[PDB]
């Protein structure tokens, strides 16, 4: 996944797709997206 | 902070210092006396090993120290070029976790081989005079004793490489004194436990980590991150900026 | 990926394993280290004071290896040959490192040499030919001396002389492996297992002696208990206790 | 030993220390070193407890302090009774020993500002009163007076009688040694310091006290010591010394 | 204790070490403790050794005593530069510790009559020039540089440094703990008797020469002849003073 | 539910327990002692 976790992270920086957007696109693990998606401060919107 | 380690604030604050208190007397683990060290403006300031030469009889003899407990570690080196320092430190990186190495500037310890041993290993050196050389004094003083310890050994081996070695044993285990007469080698394993201890505790300190993100009051937009404080059914307690705030888990988001 | 798990993937590049410390260390989810041992081409996949020694040959050179059998904490240093001197000195060499108390060897002549007993005797260390008495350690050896040559057979390609790489699998694994029980490198291992000071502490206590009445008397006592809210101590031939308040306590 | 005679003539010269000092230079046997004495014209608790006093010899203020647990003395002639120069010389007994509590009156000698502000800065706990055994300063009075006799015949040695008294600190310090086995004031600190350190060190066995009375057995007591008679313990804040036959044991 | 004497021989065939660690192999009194190392052909061979300088801080003179074996430093402000001062000084140390031999830096202040007067009546002995050990003589100038650090930092707390001189001092003794194990500088800072009292002592055993006594324990007499060692029966041998 | 013969019991045990010398206070900060106080 080393090379479509360098591609998700670009992407998600233009257009901050959620994880299963990354994970569809660049073959990722779920557990991985996710973490990209956690690890963005412009991504946490919604309460529990 | 602890009530104990807000008195050893304060204490600082009465007598100017902040790791050789804490650290020892008040078992503060590493990272936060650092810290303190840091913000502290009066502080200009397991892991920390020195390395030394000396040429008795004409040959080269480098000895490394473990500064908190009088424990050594010695060879005798056929040169003085890197590259064989290289190796030595190779060895002390391998057979302990060693972090900081204190040396001097000079080109025995700045060459590039020791550089590369620094770099595979994960150990940083330091290149000049230390800020207190009483600690060099102590290791020179320990190298004339050491030479005592030669010149009456001297009777008992054929070899003078192996009267080095033979020193450093005895000191390591048979010579025990200091406190309650105790060896390097019950020093040196006491640090080390102690290290592993700390280890956990500065684990499950930092663990009361929690980035948190909220919906201010009244406010559409979300913010963080905020350190979490405090965890209840309903509401958490933040640190956004030194500005504690009361959020309820619903415009609260703990990653 | 985060920049602790860059770290990590630069620390396997440098130490030549990826599972023992990322799983554990760096806390990443076992999907991410088990696809990088995937990729990883160089991831294929008693009595304490207790040690064995052995001899080993690699490309024309000797290797004297020194194990522990009580966690797998391994010592090793390139020989220049196997003579029996070279082994007494590195005997000696481990002496000074840890109270080792009795070691085992292959009865070999270059082992069976009197200078190898001449420095067991000076360094005050035991000798047990033969085969180890414990079904663990029998085995043990040979799979320890195999795991390393597995470790030179990745480490070579970053070192052209033997003396180098030798130590460098010997930090490998020391440190950079870390399993067993619950992920525990042999070094941690071993600093758990090493751990007469405490009597010697405390045995030129003297007392100055002071009684309830509060009194600067101060008499030569001699320290027997402490605690409890008292202490325990002679008065010349006879026995009483002082509250902690008093009977100060220094070395004689 | 006619130069061991010489040598503790000419001490009795300079110190007219006690003759159980003299034995060691003449080293002979006592019924010479009587006779140094004997023909001198002039002559025929915690370790961090301390007190302070005053004195005025001569119309001049002295104030002494002493270590209770084994007749030390640290003494200087001050210029005035004001406390900030009372904080000047405490501040100088905080720095040299680790002291911890002192014993002095309730005067404003003791209680000005100065002295809090002393007390507050190096950690020391002060007294103001009278103590509850005031046979203690009964006994650094009649100090106070043999420091006084002293200076009554070193005073033929000094022009400034503030000299004589710092001569007389010294004097009783180390040359006269006397009590239990002779031994001077030096002795006593540094055996008593010695033994206080070591006792911080002493400062893996826990007992259940078997109350047969319920019957019932206590919880997890400490051992503060395990005499031959008895076993002290300690339960919270109370420190009950339990029947050797009656006492569980528990090793941690 | 003959298992304890074996022991600490042995040790001294290997080590040499110090007489004070031999005592414990020996579990005996210092006396005979001694003697091994009186007999060791490389042994029968400096704590009581100080140093004494004098600094200047705005405008104001400081005496500084240091204190080799574990830089333990005492010090004073001092009203001015003269001898008389330093001679007091000096006293005031005498009384405090069993000073034996200090080092100056044969000034004239220090060379004035009056500090060897101090240092006779007190028994002091003065080593002028450079102390002769490799190790103090850089050390004195870097514990100077380490209480002018101090006092750089504590003068916000102090307007006189006749105080700050002190809190400085209580600092760099008890408050900075470091060095070999983190021991703070105060931390680190009865044989003979016996020995003069035995060696007037001449024993005849079994009779042969006169011998020096060693040890008169409950079951044996340990002597000295001919610079050997041998142990006899109490009965077997008769005590005399000499 | 207390009848009163139960509430009396227990008022008269409450009594008894309730049924189950001169003081010089020390002031040792002067040192001093107080006068007679109760």
């Amino acid at each position: 996944f080393l090379d479509g976790i360098d591609k998700a992270q670009e992407e998600h920086e233009k257009y901050h797709s959620n994880w299963r957007a990354m994970a569809s696109d660049f073959n990722l693990p779920p557990v991985v997206a996710k973490e990209i998606v956690a690890s963005c401060d412009k991504c946490q919107l919604k309460g529990e | 902070f602890l009530d104990g380690i807000d008195k050893a604030q304060e204490e600082h604050e009465k007598y100017h210092s902040n790791w050789r208190a804490m650290a020892s007397d008040f078992n503060l683990p590493p990272v936060v006396a650092k810290e303190i060290v840091a913000s502290c403006d009066k502080c200009q300031l397991p892991g920390i090993w020195q390395l030394d030469c000396t040429h008795l009889e004409g040959k080269v003899i480098l000895v490394a120290v473990h500064v908190a407990s009088g424990y050594i570690e010695a060879e005798v080196i056929p040169a003085e070029t890197g590259q064989e320092t290289a190796y030595f430190l190779l060895k002390l990186a391998g057979r302990w976790p060693v972090k900081t190495v204190h040396t001097d500037n000079g080109s025995n310890f700045t060459s590039t081989t020791v550089k590369a041993a620094c770099w595979w290993a994960g150990i940083k050196q330091e290149f000049g005079i230390p800020y207190n050389p009483q600690s060099q004094g102590v290791i020179e003083s320990m190298n004339k004793e050491l030479k005592k310890i030669i010149g009456q050994v001297r009777d008992q081996a054929e070899h003078l490489k192996t009267a080095v070695q033979m020193a450093v044993f005895i000191h390591n285990f048979k010579r025990k004194g200091g406190i309650g007469g105790y060896s390097a080698g019950e020093r040196i394993v006491d640090i080390i436990a102690t290290d592993i201890q700390t280890k956990e505790l500065q684990k499950q300190i930092t663990k009361i980590n929690f980035r948190v993100y909220y919906r201010d009051s009244r406010d559409p937009v979300w913010k963080g991150p905020a350190k979490l404080l405090w965890k209840g059914e309903g509401a958490v307690v933040i640190q956004d900026n030194s500005d504690i705030k009361v959020v309820p888990r619903r415009k609260a988001k703990i990653i």
